């Protein structure tokens, strides 16, 4: 109903700056509060740096839910979104 | 000197009014420019 | 002289009205919009040169393309007011003539004004719909001024699909006053949606929708 | 020299440009001012391609006109602004990129490419990919309190 | 600053003399301008006058209450506006028919005098004199104090396809009357523009209002030499007229919007 099926998704597939920032902050928080890390850490002890690297590898388990003006939403995966 | 002193406050007031007027307009995903209620002012921001 | 300029103005107004009727979807004979000034003089202006307003009324009918596109585009009657001023009796008899002739749409043109009492009973001829236009207001066609863009009405299917596209509500769209001069010229009615395409210096052709009030 | 199947493609593209010039010159810009803000600068992309492949000298181009016009025509339909299969969506897409597509064609004309730029095949491919990506990043994002 | 920019006909735009004629036509010179003096002479005898300024002229022209309303005119004004005194008499005739007999001198007479005879009345004569000095319009659209024979330069395409300058005459005015002027013959009625976008809304609808508003804002900002991205000013105007009427940016228009109360309250 408010959801829209993945076959007919119409929103842009690039990841907007706001989505980037929100995902980075959310993940870095989670990372910084005992959340598992989906990629390797070598020298970047900074949780924000860990989040940046993990996004660069497209290994972040978060789904964006964008709200259409009407009220309907669609579900994009951080995996599928084309990160520039 | 007098001219500068007068002009500054008036410019501040006008800027305040404008900012208050448009403060709610944002760009949704559909590419249309709507205020809070959902009115559509531009269907494609700036026409591009 | 004064009469000559008066006749020229009357002819220009008549041309405006004819073009308006053409635009809304109603056919006219092609040469008629091409009607020259002096043939207008002979056709209407008296021996002394005085015009004959009753000699101006006429009829028009929907073009089949517009007729099928717009379902309700019914017979249109036009008429000029003989009286320089308008009273209740004139509008009463005009409404009766419209009703008897059974024209879904009628247009009245005065010269000076309409008494407010007469204006009051204007919307009292439903479902037949009536309108008025001052003569001077029709000297120059506005849709042919540089700034004005070209409005286009939509069909029920077109407007419905448009609203389905954005997932909207009829109120959510930009609104154009039904008393907007262009709205009158196009005989706009509540709930209709007219699309305006505009010369945009960032994409050239920006298509703008509007709803009427 | 003297061929026709190429002459028809060239004629089609030239007529497209003639129509574009008429449209712009008679509708958009009445006075004649041809300087305006538009997205994704081109001259820079052209000269970056030139440098990246050392495109000076009079070395003959090894690029077929049909490939050039095929890419250009294909490109004009790839500039995504609204993504969806409704007719109105497609009409809006067309309306948005009108002047940008006009600019693109004004630049990447076969004569222009082959003489003033003398690109090669891979150079042209890179130019097209670059224009695509640069435009795609140049969009207003959702949420901007414009 | 009410001002109009009136485009002349292509023929007249390059024609200086026809531009002058058209301007003279539009210019709203009323009888108040032309009048030079107004004196009430009590002429007991309707058949003649006891005043030497026009005694010979009125007597030669000849072949009720006796109060006479006698007014003088300035030759320079009539000749400069190109309208002759007999036309003034005629116009007085149409406006007031026959309540005042209009006896008119000749241009060869040094003082151009139009005589009015009435048909307690002494005050009524002065009242007629006042109403006359004011409520008679000779020529020109109402509301046009003055008009300017502004010259213009415009880019024009040429035969070869180039764009070439072309000097064209034009009329600028002080005073705004949009609907009436377009119907004045000798003027391009498809382009004429006014500086008061309110009249644009009144006459040429809303979209023309949008465009005129944007043009005015752009001119105001850019006059110094600055520049602003067009999209911003476009957003401003298109918000200003989203509902269809000028949502003037103040407490009234903003608050008169039917948005949430918390919004309009804070402002």
């Amino acid at each position: 109903e408010l959801a829209i099926l993945k076959e007919e998704r119409t929103t842009t597939p690039y990841l907007t700056k706001y989505e980037r920032a929100r995902i980075l902050g959310t993940r870095a928080l989670q990372i910084s509060m005992n959340a598992p890390v989906l990629v390797d850490i070598e020298g970047e002890t900074d949780p924000l740096q860990i989040a940046m690297k993990e996004l660069s590898q497209r290994k972040i388990p978060l789904v964006i839910r964008r709200y259409l003006p009407d009220g309907s939403y669609e579900d994009w995966g951080c995996d599928e979104l084309i990160v520039d | 000197l007098i001219d500068t002193a007068v002009k500054t406050a008036e410019t501040g007031y006008i800027q305040r009014r404008l900012v208050k007027a448009l403060e709610d307009i944002m760009v949704h995903y559909d590419g249309t420019t709507r205020n809070s209620l959902g009115d559509i002012i531009q269907f494609l921001y700036g026409e591009d | 002289e004064d009469n000559n300029r008066i006749i020229s103005r009357l002819w220009r107004s008549f041309r405006t009205v004819k073009e308006m009727a053409a635009d809304r979807g109603y056919f006219i004979s092609q040469e008629e919009m091409d009607q020259s000034l002096e043939e207008f003089r002979s056709k209407i202006c008296d021996s002394m040169g005085n015009p004959q307003r009753k000699l101006m009324s006429f009829l028009a009918n929907p073009t089949p393309e517009a007729l099928e596109k717009y379902s309700d585009l019914g017979t249109l009657w036009v008429e000029f007011c003989d009286e320089p001023s308008v009273g209740i009796k004139t509008m009463r008899n005009f409404c009766l003539r419209i009703q008897e002739k059974n024209f879904s749409t009628g247009i009245f043109i005065y010269q000076n004004n309409i008494t407010p009492s007469a204006n009051k009973m204007i919307p009292t001829v439903s479902p037949a719909i009536i309108e008025t236009f001052q003569e001077s207001d029709l000297v120059v066609n506005i849709t042919h001024h540089e700034l004005v863009p070209k409005h286009i009405r939509l069909s029920d299917g077109e407007k419905s699909q448009l609203l389905q596209r954005y997932k909207l509500k009829e109120s959510q769209l930009p609104r154009i006053q039904r008393e907007d001069p262009v709205a009158r010229y196009l005989g706009l009615k509540r709930g209709q949606v007219v699309k305006i395409i505009r010369r945009s210096e960032t994409s050239g052709r920006y298509a703008s929708y509007r709803i009427c009030l | 020299l003297g061929d026709v199947e190429l002459q028809k493609e060239l004629n089609s593209e030239y007529e497209q440009l003639v129509s574009d010039r008429k449209f712009l010159r008679e509708i958009v810009f009445v006075n004649g001012d041809h300087n305006w803000p538009l997205p994704v600068n081109l001259r820079r992309i052209i000269q970056n391609a030139q440098q990246i492949f050392h495109l000076d000298r009079a070395k003959a181009s090894d690029l077929t006109i049909p490939e050039i016009i095929h890419g250009v025509r294909d490109l004009c339909k790839k500039l995504f602004v609204l993504r969806g299969e409704n007719e109105l969506i497609k009409e809006a897409q067309q309306n948005a990129t009108s002047l940008f597509q006009c600019l693109v064609r004004a630049r990447l004309a076969t004569r222009r490419i082959l003489e003033e730029f003398r690109l090669n095949r891979d150079a042209f491919e890179w130019v097209l990919g670059t224009i695509e990506a640069q435009f795609q990043r140049s969009l207003v994002h959702p949420g901007e309190m414009v | 600053t009410p001002a109009l920019t009136v485009y002349l006909d292509r023929e007249i735009a390059l024609d200086i003399e026809k531009a002058k004629v058209i301007q003279s036509s539009i210019e709203y010179t009323t009888l108040k301008n032309v009048t030079s003096a107004t004196e009430i002479y009590y002429d007991p005898d309707p058949t003649s006058t006891v005043i030497e300024e026009d005694f010979d002229t009125v007597e030669a022209y000849f072949s009720q209450s006796p109060w006479l309303l006698r007014l003088e005119l300035d030759r320079a004004r009539m000749l400069d506006k190109q309208l002759t005194m007999n036309q003034v008499a005629d116009k007085i005739s149409e406006v007031f028919s026959d309540d005042l007999f209009v006896m008119w001198s000749e241009d060869n007479a040094d003082k151009l005098i139009i005589r009015c005879r009435v048909i307690e009345e002494d005050q009524m004569l002065k009242r007629i004199e006042a109403h006359m000095l004011d409520l008679i319009a000779l020529r020109g659209i109402p509301g046009i104090s003055k008009v300017y024979m502004v010259k213009h330069k415009v880019s024009v395409p040429d035969e070869s396809g180039e764009y070439k300058n072309e000097e064209l005459w034009a009329l600028e005015t002080d005073g705004i009357n949009l609907a009436e002027v377009m119907a004045v013959p000798g003027v391009d009625s498809s382009r004429t523009y006014s500086n008061s976008f309110v009249e644009i809304l009144s006459v040429l609808g809303i979209e023309a209002t949008r465009s005129s508003l944007y043009k005015e804002i752009l001119n105001v900002i850019a006059f110094d030499g600055s520049y602003v991205n067009y999209r911003h000013m476009a957003l401003l105007v298109d918000v200003m007229t989203s509902r269809g009427y000028l949502m003037a940016i103040t407490r009234h228009g903003i608050n008169r919007a039917d948005t949430g109360a918390l919004m309009r309250c804070s402002f």
